């Protein structure tokens, strides 16, 4: 009777576990995933991130300058 | 890094024209109107080479 009222069978914890324990080791792969991927674009800068800004070249003026050689 | 390239003093040579600048300014305004054609040929190749050694003709 107890068992019946107050709780459920074996197999619903053993699944929520199956389903809990996938769900932490993916967010550890990805949290190792980004820490290397920080790194990488860091280190080399071909990424999105870490994109810190240069001269813009629409700032140039293209024009005869007084003096033949600019 | 290279070695810049330079005419020689026999390609620097002309005939120089020596008169001042009183006699250039009394006759700018006809020799402007007169000889347009070769002072605007070497303008634009100025500017537009942006060399002096390839303007020297
Ligand atoms: C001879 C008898 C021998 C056995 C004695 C049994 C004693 C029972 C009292 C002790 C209870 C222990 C604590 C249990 C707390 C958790 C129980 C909880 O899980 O059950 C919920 C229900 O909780 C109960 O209603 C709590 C009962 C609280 C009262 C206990 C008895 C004493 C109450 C005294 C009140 C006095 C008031 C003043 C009177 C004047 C529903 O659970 P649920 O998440 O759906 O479960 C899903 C699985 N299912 C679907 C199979 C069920």
């Amino acid at each position: 009777w107890i068992a019946r009222t107050f709780y459920d069978g074996p197999e619903k914890n053993y699944e929520k576990t199956m389903a809990i324990l996938q769900i932490e080791a993916e967010k550890a792969e990805l949290r190792l995933k980004e820490l290397e991927v920080r790194r990488l674009m860091r280190a080399r800068g071909d990424g999105p991130w870490y994109q810190y800004p240069t001269i813009d070249k629409a700032l140039i003026d293209h024009s005869p300058k007084t003096t033949p050689d600019n | 890094p290279g070695i810049v390239e330079l005419p020689t003093l026999e390609d620097l040579k002309v005939q120089e024209v020596k008169v001042s600048s009183s006699v250039l300014k009394a006759a700018a305004h006809h020799y402007g109107a007169q000889c347009d054609k070769p002072n605007k040929e070497f303008m634009l190749c100025r500017w537009e080479e942006k060399d002096p050694r390839r303007c020297l003709e």
